[PDB]
């Protein structure tokens, strides 16, 4: 998930990004390319829940983008669903 | 090349060999450096601007030549002091760039030159959080430089 490449040929593979740096605030960029697969099979995220019977699942959805990513589909999705 | 598009990148790339002959250009075809099109037509943003964005090692040598071609133009006061005319980026100038990026050397060359020090970066990206911009400093370039803990400007202001 932090994948960082300086090599800059292996640099369409890579992960995290930086797309500006003003000063104190860094603006980091995060690829949703497997987290949440619209159109696909089937999802990281999906296998987080669904799938894995570890115990460590809580650590591992307490990773940098998932904790913010569930944060968005809840603030979309959370006050229709219930208001239904 | 005698378009917008060529002078654009070259600044960005840092060549001033490649932007030989262009201040008797100007004296060719009557053209200010900010007059309609050498200047973006969405946010404002100048070639001076534009000079400050893309840096190499924090040095760019046409940044007293686009003040060298402003001189002879007679643009000084309006080459340096032109804000952005967006909405989002509003008011923001080369003298808030400079400070940004901490290139106190190019600090001084603004002022001596002259530059608005007073110039208020007014738009909704420098607006408090609860407003919807990303980083609030009191829209002052004297407040800036005491936001990028940054005290050399501020003995230099």
């Amino acid at each position: 998930i932090r994948l960082e490449i300086k090599d800059e040929e292996a640099r369409h593979l890579s992960r995290k990004f930086r797309d500006w740096a003003y000063g104190p605030v860094y603006s980091s960029l995060y690829d949703l390319s497997m987290l949440d697969t619209c159109g696909e099979e089937v999802s990281v995220l999906e296998i987080l829940v669904y799938n894995s019977k570890v115990e460590n699942r809580h650590e591992m959805l307490a990773v940098e983008p998932i904790n913010e990513l569930l944060r968005d589909k809840w603030q979309k999705f959370g006050a229709v669903s219930f208001y239904i | 090349m005698f378009n917008r598009h060529m002078l654009f990148d070259i600044v960005s790339r840092g060549s001033t060999a490649e932007l030989e002959g262009f201040l008797p250009f100007l004296l060719a075809q009557k053209k200010r450096l900010t007059d309609e099109e050498f200047r973006e037509a969405s946010t404002g943003k100048t070639c001076l601007t534009k000079a400050l964005m893309n840096l190499n090692g924090g040095k760019n040598d046409t940044i007293p030549m686009l003040i060298d071609i402003a001189e002879k133009t007679g643009n000084l006061r309006e080459f340096i002091n032109s804000p952005f005319r967006d909405v989002y980026y509003r008011g923001q100038t080369a003298l808030h760039i400079a400070i940004e990026r901490r290139c106190k050397h190019y600090v001084e060359l603004l002022v001596e030159k002259g530059a608005d020090v007073h110039a208020q970066a007014r738009g909704r990206f420098f607006q408090p959080k609860d407003e919807g911009g990303y980083f609030y400093f009191g829209e002052l370039p004297l407040s800036l430089a005491a936001c990028t803990n940054q005290p050399d400007i501020v003995h230099y202001l």
